[PDB]
């Protein structure tokens, strides 16, 4: 999940929406090299 | 970025370019953390040894900008800056300790398929992901190589460059340089024996070092490109501002202004 840390009055909008890219995560599609990153967590 | 590859469209929507207003000149990288706040490195704005001391009115940022020279109306956005905030304890005299700054946009930027904010880490995500050997991703419009002499072209890409690099153990970082490292920095890059290369370079400062959380599939900015010795030299590593370590300052500045 995602829990917000900042106050929107001063942070502005977008914190709950952060870090999800419309053309990748929101479409369940991986970019070409992100598996290298994920694999490093296990190897 | 040295030994990187071209970014795919929409792959780093939080990428921000920081430019001198007049004459137009690309200065550094930066990242979008909300619709009105941008994170960058303090030395991109203040570094007396290089006669650098910019004010809000000296700069502008471009967001959602895919080509270095081609204007894409309706895709890229330009924003002026309302205010700049540099860490009060940023140590420019010695080792760039707390090399961090926030910039408030004059008007909020609209989110799109090409412009989106990156997440800042909470304590548990930082504890999980900031481990030696885990890889992060660094992006930038900076030099493609180290020069040797100034008159040899250092390469300027036409598409944002991306490289994935492993976080390095703290004692290895410390031993790789004579500069005094602090807990407000971490280093990343391949070891001489790892058969892979890659690094940030001059012009990439302020750019984000991001990691994907395996817990909620979101990208988190764990570092800010800060400094290094040349670029992509064997046995040397790039240094990055530790964003989670400086999160209480970001909060104090924003929820206080
Ligand atoms: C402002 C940035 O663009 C740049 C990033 C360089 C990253 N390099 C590698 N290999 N990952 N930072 C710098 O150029 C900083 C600004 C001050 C000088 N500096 C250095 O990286 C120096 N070469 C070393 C240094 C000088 C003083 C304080 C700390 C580091
Ligand atoms: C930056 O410039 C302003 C002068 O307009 C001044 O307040 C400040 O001393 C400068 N910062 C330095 C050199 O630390
Ligand atoms: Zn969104
Ligand atoms: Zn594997
Ligand atoms: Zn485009």
């Amino acid at each position: 999940e995602y829990q917000t840390f900042f106050n929107p009055r001063t942070f502005g909008s977008g914190e709950a929406d952060c870090g999800l890219r419309p053309l990748f995560e929101k479409k369940s599609l991986e970019d070409k090299t992100e598996r290298e990153l994920l694999e490093s967590y296990i190897d | 970025i040295v030994e990187g590859s071209d970014a795919e469209i929409g792959m780093s929507p939080w990428q921000v370019m920081l430019f001198r207003k007049s004459p137009q000149e690309l200065l550094c990288g930066a990242s979008l953390i909300s619709d009105r706040w941008v994170l960058t490195a303090a030395h991109c704005l203040l570094y007396p040894p290089w006669d650098k001391n910019f004010t809000e009115n000296d700069l502008l940022v471009r967001i959602g900008k895919h080509s270095r020279t081609r204007y894409e109306r309706n895709i890229e956005k330009i924003s002026m800056l309302e205010k700049i905030y540099i860490h009060p304890r940023y140590n420019w005299r010695e080792n760039l300790d707390r090399d961090i700054a926030l910039m408030k946009l004059k008007k909020p930027v609209a989110f799109s398929d090409y412009i989106h904010p990156v997440c800042l880490p909470d304590r548990e995500t930082a504890a999980s992901l900031l481990q030696a050997g885990y890889k992060g991703r660094v992006t930038g419009w900076g030099n493609l190589k180290e020069t040797w002499t100034a008159n040899v072209g250092k390469g300027q890409p036409s598409v944002l460059q991306v490289v994935n690099l492993p976080i390095v153990e703290r004692p290895v970082c410390k031993d790789s340089t004579r500069i005094r490292i602090t807990d407000n920095m971490f280093c990343a890059g391949y070891k001489p024996d790892e058969g892979k290369r890659g690094d940030a370079a001059e012009g990439d400062s302020g750019g984000p070092f991001v990691m994907k959380s395996p817990f909620n599939n979101r990208w988190y900015q764990m570092g800010i490109v800060s400094w290094g010795e040349g670029a992509d030299r064997d046995g040397k590593y790039g240094f990055y501002t530790h964003v989670f370590r400086l999160k209480k300052w970001i909060q104090k500045v924003i929820d206080q202004f």
